[PDB]
């Protein structure tokens, strides 16, 4: 059966400014089947209060989801998105670069 | 301009873990306005845009009644298709369905569509003429034949040309300030040194609506498609969209490169240069 | 507004 790997982008909703409140996004897309595990990490540990959009899909039937949480960027804190899917032999971690 | 309304339905079997998951979402252009999730507490169709919250209980009750009926047909469909493909009862399978309609810039019926997938590949689709069906597999011909005998395309055509576009225009009117808006991209560039002899120039488009955008780089006015890293347009979370395009620029060559932005929200396309 | 007249595969 068809299996497609998620593409992952991790980014903030607004341009990141230390001390100013924002939302950290992990956008997962291009994947099939729809079962996927997505976690937002703050200095390596799982963020608890994470929401996501309602499952929808693209023209080629592959799925997309936005995972997101309220955050206030600082100079020192590191954020990441960690994704597992059937296509990934291990969870894939993508670091937030306040520039991508 | 042109507009669309589209409903997206996903049903996923969960053998030994109860009923199948069913998720329905509705969109007008790039704006989600309704959802249903079978695993949620409410068991109702629910508003996801502020302009549809003004529809009364008659609307919500009727959309809930219909979405639950969609959920039940997809539940039977999972079983039917498993029998069609001689698959075991153990595995998890996926059905997806999408339908909806477009109007052109005169606001009249332009296009109507309906398609259905099993396990991420085309299963059956209504043709452009809205009278016949395209069936992928040998299994889908049974469905094609069933649907031809029950005159489904006739009934569907009536919806797509009638109800679908009438409600599209109603939503466009009611949500005028959200759906008949454009947000022009707010643009900037960043510059980051790869090494001593080259640097990455990134052209950004933020806070734009609708999602459709062209972002290109040129060098001496020649397009650099092959040499541009272009990311998928991505949701900001607030109903706007983001995109970037980057190129690797050798030392002293920043002035050769122009980033070009086209979006419906712009008075004329932008030509940006690092300088 | 959803279509109200669904059919089985």
């Amino acid at each position: 059966m068809i299996q497609r790997t998620p593409k992952i982008q991790v980014y903030s909703r607004h341009p990141a400014e230390n001390g100013k409140s924002n939302f950290l996004n992990c956008y997962v897309s291009g994947f099939h089947p729809s079962d996927i595990e997505v976690d937002l990490l703050k200095n390596g540990e799982r963020i608890e209060k994470v929401e996501h959009s309602d499952l929808s899909f693209s023209k080629d039937w592959s799925f997309y989801l936005l995972y997101y949480t309220e955050f206030t960027p600082t100079e020192k804190d590191e954020y990441a998105c960690r994704v597992n899917h059937v296509t990934l032999s291990q969870p894939k971690i993508v670091k937030w670069d306040r520039d991508m | 301009g042109s507009h669309s309304m589209r409903y997206f339905f996903t049903s996923v079997s969960r053998p030994g873990r109860g009923e199948p998951r069913f998720i329905a979402v509705g969109y007008v252009d790039d704006t989600q306005f309704v959802r249903f999730d079978s695993d949620a507490a409410s068991q109702r169709m629910e508003p996801r845009a502020p302009w549809i919250e003004q529809e009364g209980p008659e609307y919500w009750d009727g959309e809930t009644r219909k979405v639950k009926a969609h959920s039940q047909t997809h539940r039977v469909d999972l079983g039917t298709l498993r029998g069609y493909y001689n698959q075991s009862e153990a595995g998890s399978h996926t059905v997806q369905r999408m339908y909806g309609c477009d109007v052109g810039s005169d606001w009249r019926f332009l296009r109507g569509y309906h398609q259905y997938a099993y396990d991420g590949k085309d299963y059956i689709a209504l043709k452009e003429d809205l009278r016949s069906w395209t069936a992928a597999d040998m299994a889908a011909q049974t469905t094609k034949h069933k649907w031809e005998a029950a005159h489904v395309a006739e009934q569907l055509r009536a919806y797509l040309e009638g109800t679908c576009v009438e409600w599209l225009r109603r939503y466009l009117e009611n949500g005028k300030e959200t759906l008949q808006r454009t947000d022009a991209p707010k643009t900037h560039m960043t510059h980051h040194a790869v090494s001593d002899h080259e640097a990455t120039l990134r052209c950004w488009a933020l806070s734009f609506y609708p999602a459709e955008i062209t972002l290109t780089w040129q060098r001496d006015g020649e397009d650099q498609t092959q040499d541009t890293e272009l990311v998928e347009t991505r949701p900001a979370g607030d109903g706007t969209f983001q995109k970037w395009a980057a190129v690797v620029v050798p030392s002293g060559q920043e002035q050769r490169y122009t980033c070009h932005v086209q979006h419906e929200g712009l008075p004329k396309p932008l030509t940006l240069r690092w300088e | 507004m959803l279509w109200g007249y669904l059919q089985y595969v």
